[PDB]
């Protein structure tokens, strides 16, 4: 149904790299937004 | 002038009256004995609506009215300056239109073509003749029709519809908006299916009919085909139209109180009167 | 003058000069019936 | 009379047939039936439909919202069916109030409405992307799916753009049918006459239009349909007899006249804008025009009141 | 009040609506190129000379041809700036250009008014398959008549004044629309002399146990000289034209002729 | 239980699932944003 | 300017010339009735 | 600049003008009737 | 590409050229009639 | 630049910035005539 | 799992990808910018 | 880059780029008539 | 079109151009000196 | 890197990416114009 | 496409993304000077 198993392979090395660096981005991302403003609050509200 | 295949169709006969007389092209238009009538009717008409136009305190356009006698006149003639110009321009587009309808069925003939134009050209016909005859006279005044203004007959329309407290409640009117929408869009699916066969796209041949209904069994399950979409879209125009009519001779000659109350005899129904 | 006669067919002029000359008659008629001074039916005086 | 050629008196069968796709993850479900009646007015085969991908997506959407709204109505006349029954057209499930912003508000007082609105929007767009995908698949042209979109770019006005617009959700639209009608007709009161909205005029034009255009269309390709003019693209690439007769009958009526392919361009055209410039007109409301009879008024199409 | 102001009197809304006016002028000149492209340019009633009243728009009024891709991968050009030939077996009853044309012979063989037909393709219209569309059921045998209507084959052929012109013996299906296209009638008149009768110019009547199919076009004398075709199992776009004109003519020539 | 898979086509599967799964997690993403206690953004106190 | 017949047929720009005469004619007659000083008609003092 | 006569057809450009010119002046005329000051009909006083 | 010769160009240019000076000439005897009459460019104070 | 006439039509292109020019002059005239200071026919005053 | 592209095709799996996370972005700033705390345009105070 | 004219033909590009541009300008100058600011024909104090 | 009718074409459209703008920068000078349409600090 | 090109056609891809980034740096504009603090047009004090 | 057009393709794609965010980036940056868009504790 899908790609033959080399090409899968070659396929497969670009994504995994194009997706590790999107969450990378992401995360780091995710860790300022924390520092400024966190997104849990306590029992008291923020 | 004349298109590159349009000789050969121009041959004599097909009037209903006149004879040879009438039966000639004015540029591209045909005349005959009803296009002379149709000039007849427009022209007079037409310069009675700048007369009234005249007599009113405006010529800005949207403003411009012409407007039917008072109530108080019931179904007589009025004085010209007091609404009987209205009646005059009314009969003379009743004229006009009758002279239309009548000049497409002599090019019906002369093409060797059916008479469904000018068939169902004859439900606006008696959509207008609704309005400004039927229901007037059935609720005894010509000052029931509507004016001729471009805002003003918008201005009637709205009178008229809160006068029975709110006129979506009106149920052959829910029922005419219904047809009017469907014909809306069975008219923007037909106008794509021809153009996406027509215009497949760059490096793609024309597809044909075995395309066009998969499409729609494709997409929805259905396909009506090439001919049943001619006459699907066209029952739902013309049954759009009857059910208008419907909703106004309903209004005002035979229901006179709340559409909104009417309603209340669904809730009454002794499987759920609580 | 008389050439116009080869511009155009007799018949079809009379009928339409015809035609135009009633409507206009008409329009005349309806529009003197609109006004006080000129409407002999209604009779205002002067 | 003549035979008229509104119903199809014999009309044959054959093994049901359709034309071919490229494998997908769904095949064509269901089995083709035949009806009677639909072979009458027009083709008689109920045929199979396609699922796929974004058909799935759009119909799991499309379920949760209707759901929602009807759970809700239920909801409404406290589970019971007769109060269901004797109140449908009057239950709906309204928008939130104005002090809840664009922010989610409180499930009973129109969070729910906001998850269905947002499932059906989303169900549409979807099916959308379908309507366009079922085309490039049978190497058709994407007509439909722009069509839709104008269709949908009202939708999204009344029930999205405009509260965006407006910072609030409380002008939008109630799920219910007496409901939204009512919501139409406080719309035009609150914002002084939509009659005097020049964009709800072009729309009417439009719409008015689209049912002058399939009536004389309809009546046309009919009139000819002795002549094979049902036939239209094939028409449209060998001009018959039929598309010749259409064209004159209009010349000779009115002066002017389209071809067989341009007649459909009208078509797509006029039911577009209907929807296009109705949207404008809703955009334009209580953002820049607070009062349509006000504005009336000063350009012309009103006296001074 | 300020909000929609764009200067003392103009407003977006007013704005706007010019935009929507200069964008929809336009598109109906878009739509009127998309009209021309069949039938023009226009020509002098008389001589045929390219002749008609033009403005300045003449520079926008008609289209480059597009190119149509026919999967038999022919192709047709639209404008194809193809016109009719000048002359017509007819003449008109008054010199002056807009007068009608009086056949010279015998209009419905001669093909002039409503039975004149367009020089369409001598090709078949096609199935998705390539296999022509319209064909015998005799050489479709996958198609039937649904087993709740009348069978045409059989039948007797009758005209408006109640003269039997033949029997039904075949109809013609198209493949492509799954629809009957004509009937093909054997003439009572020099037996074994077929014709194609367009389906859609007859009704079956049935208010009498020898049900009949009806023919309102054209009377029974007419039948021998409807258009005959060159193969016995497929018809052209041509030949379907014109046998189509022959019949639509009946209804303002079969009286006459 | 691996014979579900000659029984159904893994890829309608994981579409069917994968279109599910979402869409109910997105639903009770809403749900709790709807709700005092647990909307996270808005942060009202535990009173 | 007897050209002007080589370029325009005289019989279509007759037709024309008296349609469009007429029908500027009726709108400037319309025009004066429309006004206090030159209503004939109505005949208002100066 | 006779040379603009090879492009376009002397017939075409003097439909187009007297067309183009009769709505022009229609419009001048109408926009002045709008007016006070210049509306010759109504005749007010240059106040 | 209009299709007429240079002559007929020539020809056709002098006629027009003739045309739109008559044309203009009385265009600038009706204004300055109307200027006369009332002027259109209103000082500081106005009218 | 005389490269551009190669790539468009000479009639197209001048019939085509004609139309531009008139509409555009159009809406300027109209703006000024909707605006105070710069209103020529009723001329008020710059106070 | 690099077999999910021996299951599906990886051209209509990244013009979908890429859509879906474009929107799911999308809808994650606006409903951030529906809120007090995080609308990080008008900047409201956290009332320290 | 003089490539990209072998991707897009030029005079499609210079159609589309001029309406762009011009309905782009023509956009921004209304915008600036709605400022009080920029709205140099009402002309406002800064 | 042939270069040589396209260079042709150029000559006279740069002429024309040339004189349209001429003209309207006239037509704004003295629309200018009537009434100036950039506002100082304190308004018109 | 480069084979994405081989998986989608360049032009496509560039006029795809055109009308996206347009239309999303013009929404981000109207959304500065609608907040006080980055309406530049307008120019609010931050008080 | 063949590889070798594809290959000339992302080096000028490559070239043209960094330009244009090497402008944004920018552009970013002067708008920062004049308003940042993180607000403290107490807003703005
Ligand atoms: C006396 C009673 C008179 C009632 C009011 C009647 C109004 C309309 C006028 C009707 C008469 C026109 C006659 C005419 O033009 O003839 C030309 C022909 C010589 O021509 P030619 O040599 O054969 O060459 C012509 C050809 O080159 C032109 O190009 P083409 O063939 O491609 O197109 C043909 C034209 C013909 O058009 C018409 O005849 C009029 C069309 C109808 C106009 C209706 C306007 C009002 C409705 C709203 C408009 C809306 C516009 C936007 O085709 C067209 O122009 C079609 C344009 C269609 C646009 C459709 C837009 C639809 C939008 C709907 C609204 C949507 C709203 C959201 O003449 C001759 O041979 C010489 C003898 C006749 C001389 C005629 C003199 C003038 C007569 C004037 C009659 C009195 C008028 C008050
Ligand atoms: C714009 C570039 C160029 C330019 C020089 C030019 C100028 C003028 N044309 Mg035009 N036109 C050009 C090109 C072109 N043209 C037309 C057509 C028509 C028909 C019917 C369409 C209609 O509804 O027009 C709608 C508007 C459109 C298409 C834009 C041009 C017309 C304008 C702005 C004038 C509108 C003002 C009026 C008072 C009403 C006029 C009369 C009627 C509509 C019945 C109608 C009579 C008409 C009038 C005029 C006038 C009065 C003028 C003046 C004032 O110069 N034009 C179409 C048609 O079918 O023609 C037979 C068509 O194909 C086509 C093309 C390609
Ligand atoms: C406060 C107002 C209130 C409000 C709540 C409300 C709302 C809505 N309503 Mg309604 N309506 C109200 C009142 C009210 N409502 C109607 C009618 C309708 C019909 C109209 C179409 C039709 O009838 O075409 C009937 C067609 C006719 C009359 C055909 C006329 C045309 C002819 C003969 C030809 C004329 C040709 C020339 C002159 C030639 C000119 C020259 C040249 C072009 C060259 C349609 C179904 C419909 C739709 C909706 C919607 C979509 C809504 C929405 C969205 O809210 N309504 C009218 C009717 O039924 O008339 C028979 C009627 O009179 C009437 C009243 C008084
Ligand atoms: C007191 C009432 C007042 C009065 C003055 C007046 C009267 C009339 N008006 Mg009106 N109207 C009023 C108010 C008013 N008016 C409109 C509109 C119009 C347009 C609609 C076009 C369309 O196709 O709609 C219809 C199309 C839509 C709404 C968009 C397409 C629909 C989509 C994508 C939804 C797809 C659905 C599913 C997938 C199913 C999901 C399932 C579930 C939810 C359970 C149309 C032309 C029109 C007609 C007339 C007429 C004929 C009259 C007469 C004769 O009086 N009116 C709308 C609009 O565009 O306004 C600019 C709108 O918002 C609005 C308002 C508030
Ligand atoms: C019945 C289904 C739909 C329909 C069908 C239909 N209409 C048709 C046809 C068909 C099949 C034609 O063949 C015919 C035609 O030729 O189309 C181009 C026509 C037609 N439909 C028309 C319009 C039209 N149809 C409308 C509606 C509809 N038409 C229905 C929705 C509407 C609406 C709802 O507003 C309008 C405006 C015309 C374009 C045309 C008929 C042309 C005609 O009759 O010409 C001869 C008459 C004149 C040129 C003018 C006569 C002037 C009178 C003397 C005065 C009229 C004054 C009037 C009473 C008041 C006006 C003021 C307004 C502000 C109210
Ligand atoms: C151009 C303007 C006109 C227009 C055009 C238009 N509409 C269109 C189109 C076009 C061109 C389409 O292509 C599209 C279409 O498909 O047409 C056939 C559509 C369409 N126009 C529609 C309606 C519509 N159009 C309207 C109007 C108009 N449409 C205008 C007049 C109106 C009104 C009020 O006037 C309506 C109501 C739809 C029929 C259709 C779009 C359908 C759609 O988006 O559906 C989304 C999905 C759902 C609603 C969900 C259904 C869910 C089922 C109950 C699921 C059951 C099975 C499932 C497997 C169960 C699963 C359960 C599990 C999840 C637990
Ligand atoms: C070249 O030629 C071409 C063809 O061939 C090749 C074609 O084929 C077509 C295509 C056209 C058709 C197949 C038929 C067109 C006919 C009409 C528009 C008129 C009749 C209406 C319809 C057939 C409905 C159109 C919509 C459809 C089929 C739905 C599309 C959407 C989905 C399948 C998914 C989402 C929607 C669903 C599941 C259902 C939507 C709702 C309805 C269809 C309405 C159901 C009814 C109600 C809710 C009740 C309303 C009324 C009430 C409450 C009161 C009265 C009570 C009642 C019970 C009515 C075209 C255009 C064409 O060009
Ligand atoms: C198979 O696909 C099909 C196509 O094709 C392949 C088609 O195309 C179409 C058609 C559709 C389109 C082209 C799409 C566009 C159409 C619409 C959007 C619909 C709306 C239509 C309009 C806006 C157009 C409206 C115009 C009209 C109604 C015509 C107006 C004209 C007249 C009233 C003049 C009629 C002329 C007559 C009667 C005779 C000739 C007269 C003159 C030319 C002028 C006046 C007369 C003279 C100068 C002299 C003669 C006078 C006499 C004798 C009388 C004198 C006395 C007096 C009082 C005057 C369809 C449906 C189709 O399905
Ligand atoms: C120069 C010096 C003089 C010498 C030359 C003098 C002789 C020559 C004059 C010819 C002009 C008159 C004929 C006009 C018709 C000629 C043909 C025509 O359509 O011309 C257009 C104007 O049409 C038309 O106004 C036709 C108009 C017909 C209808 C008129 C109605 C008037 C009355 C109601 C008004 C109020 C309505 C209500 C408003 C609210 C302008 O070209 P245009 O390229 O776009 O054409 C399209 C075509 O080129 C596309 O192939
Ligand atoms: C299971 O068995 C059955 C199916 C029988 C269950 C019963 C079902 C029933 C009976 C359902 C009945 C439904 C009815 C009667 C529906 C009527 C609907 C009507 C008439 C609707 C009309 C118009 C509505 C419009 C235009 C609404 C549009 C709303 C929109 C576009 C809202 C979008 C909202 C968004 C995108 C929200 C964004 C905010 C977020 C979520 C991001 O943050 C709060
Ligand atoms: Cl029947
Ligand atoms: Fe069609």
């Amino acid at each position: 149904s899908g790609i033959t198993e080399g090409e899968a392979k070659e396929f497969h090395k670009i994504f995994t790299s194009s997706i590790l660096v999107f969450f990378g981005v992401a995360a780091f991302a995710h860790l300022l937004v924390w520092i400024w403003r966190p997104w849990v609050p306590g029992p008291n509200g923020y | 002038a004349l298109l590159s295949f349009e000789r050969k169709y121009r041959v004599r006969g097909g009037t209903l009256i006149g004879g040879d007389l009438f039966d000639f092209w004015v540029g591209p238009f045909y005349v005959g004995f009803f296009g002379v009538t149709t000039l007849l009717f427009t022209v007079l008409g037409t310069a009675l609506i700048v007369w009234g136009a005249a007599l009113g305190p405006s010529w800005t356009f949207w403003q411009i009215s012409i407007n039917p006698p008072d109530v108080s006149y019931g179904l007589a003639m009025a004085p010209m300056a007091k609404g009987g110009l209205w009646q005059i321009i009314t009969f003379s587009a009743i004229g006009a239109f009758v002279s239309w309808a009548l000049r497409e069925v002599e090019i019906c003939r002369k093409l060797g073509i059916g008479y469904h134009i000018p068939f169902a050209f004859g439900f606006a016909i008696l959509a207008y003749v609704s309005l400004v005859v039927i229901r007037p006279v059935m609720m005894g005044a010509w000052g029931y029709g509507f004016p001729y203004g471009f805002m003003t007959h918008l201005d009637w329309v709205s009178n008229t519809g809160y006068q029975y407290a709110n006129f979506h409640y009106n149920p052959a009117h829910m029922l005419g908006i219904t047809l009017f929408f469907t014909t809306c869009l069975a008219l923007a699916l037909h106008g794509s299916l021809i153009l996406s066969a027509a215009n497949p796209g760059k490096g793609e041949v024309v597809k044909g009919p075995e395309h066009e209904n998969t499409y729609f069994q494709d997409t929805i399950g259905y396909s009506v085909g090439t001919l049943g979409i001619h006459r699907v879209g066209l029952i739902l125009a013309l049954s759009a139209v009857v059910w208008s009519i419907i909703c106004m001779i309903l209004s005002g000659p035979i229901y006179t109180g709340s559409w909104p109350d009417w309603w209340l005899w669904w809730q009454k129904l002794p499987f759920w009167n609580h | 003058m008389w050439r116009i006669w080869q511009l155009f067919d007799p018949r079809q002029a009379l009928v339409g000069l015809a035609t135009f000359l009633f409507v206009l008659a008409l329009l005349i008629h309806f529009i003197l019936l609109s006004t006080e001074r000129f409407n002999w039916l209604e009779g205002a005086s002067t | 009379s003549e035979y008229q050629n509104i119903l199809t008196g014999v009309q044959v069968r054959t093994a049901p047939h359709s034309a071919p796709i490229a494998k997908g993850i769904f095949p064509r479900l269901g089995k083709p039936g035949f009806s009677y009646w639909l072979g009458k007015i027009g083709d008689a085969q109920i045929g199979p439909i396609y699922l796929g991908t974004t058909g799935v997506l759009s119909l799991v959407f499309g379920f949760f919202a209707i759901e929602i709204i009807g759970f809700n109505l239920l909801a409404s006349v406290n589970w019971s069916p007769m109060e269901f029954g004797r109140q449908f057209f009057w239950l709906g499930l309204e928008p939130p109030a104005a002090e809840y912003g664009l922010g989610f508000a409180p499930l009973a007082e129109g969070g729910w409405w906001q998850i269905a609105g947002f499932f059906l929007t989303t169900s549409i767009l979807l099916w959308w992307v379908r309507m366009y995908r079922r085309a490039r698949a049978l190497k058709m042209g994407t007509h439909t799916a722009w069509a839709f979109a104008s269709a949908i770019f009202l939708f999204l006005s009344l029930g999205f753009i405009r509260p965006l617009l407006m910072g609030n959700f409380s002008e939008s639209v109630p799920f219910g049918i007496f409901p939204h009608l009512e919501w139409t007709n406080s719309f035009s009161l609150n914002y002084g006459n939509f009659f005097y909205n020049p964009f709800h005029m072009l729309s009417i034009a439009f719409l008015y239009g689209s049912a002058l255009l399939f009536a004389m269309h309809g009546a046309t390709i009919l009139a000819v349909s002795r002549l094979g003019g049902d036939r239209e693209v094939e028409q449209i690439t060998d001009r018959g007899t039929a598309a010749e007769r259409a064209a004159l009958f209009w010349r000779w009526t009115m002066g002017f006249n389209a071809t067989m392919e341009s007649i459909h361009r009208w078509a797509w055209w006029f039911a577009v804008l209907c929807t296009f410039t109705g949207a404008i007109g809703i955009l334009l409301t209580g953002t820049v025009v607070d009062n349509w009879f006000e504005w009336g008024v000063k350009h012309g199409l009103a006296p001074a009141p | 009040m300020n909000k929609g102001d764009i200067t003392g009197y103009m407003d977006v809304a007013q704005v706007v609506l010019y935009a929507f006016w200069i964008f929809f002028a336009g598109l109906i000149i878009y739509l009127r190129r998309e009209d021309r492209r069949e039938g023009y340019p226009l020509e002098d009633a008389i001589s045929g000379k390219i002749n008609s009243l033009q403005g300045l728009g003449s520079v926008f009024s008609i289209a480059r041809p597009k190119i149509f891709k026919l999967k038999t991968g022919a192709t047709y050009a639209a404008p194809n700036f193809k016109r009719d030939a000048v002359a017509i077996k007819a003449t008109r009853t008054a010199p002056t250009a807009g007068a009608p044309f009086e056949p010279t012979g015998n209009p419905m063989t001669d093909a002039v008014g409503p039975a004149a037909y367009a020089l369409r393709d001598e090709l078949p219209d096609l199935t998705l398959g390539g296999q022509p569309a319209i064909v015998p059921l005799r050489v479709a045998p996958t198609f039937s008549v649904a087993a709740e209507d009348t069978d045409p084959r059989g039948l007797p052929v009758v005209d408006r004044k109640g003269a039997v012109a033949g029997k039904v013996t075949d109809l013609w299906i198209d493949r492509a629309s799954i629809a009957i296209r004509y009937l093909e009638v054997e003439l009572a008149a020099t037996p074994g002399r077929k014709v194609l009768l367009p389906f859609a110019a007859t009704r079956i009547n049935a208010k009498t146990k020898s049900k009949t199919v009806t023919v309102q076009s054209i009377l029974a004398r007419h039948f021998a000289n409807v258009p005959t075709i060159a193969k016995t199992d497929s018809i052209t776009r041509r030949e379907e034209d014109k046998v189509m004109a022959y019949y639509s003519s009946g209804y303002l020539y079969s009286d006459r002729v």
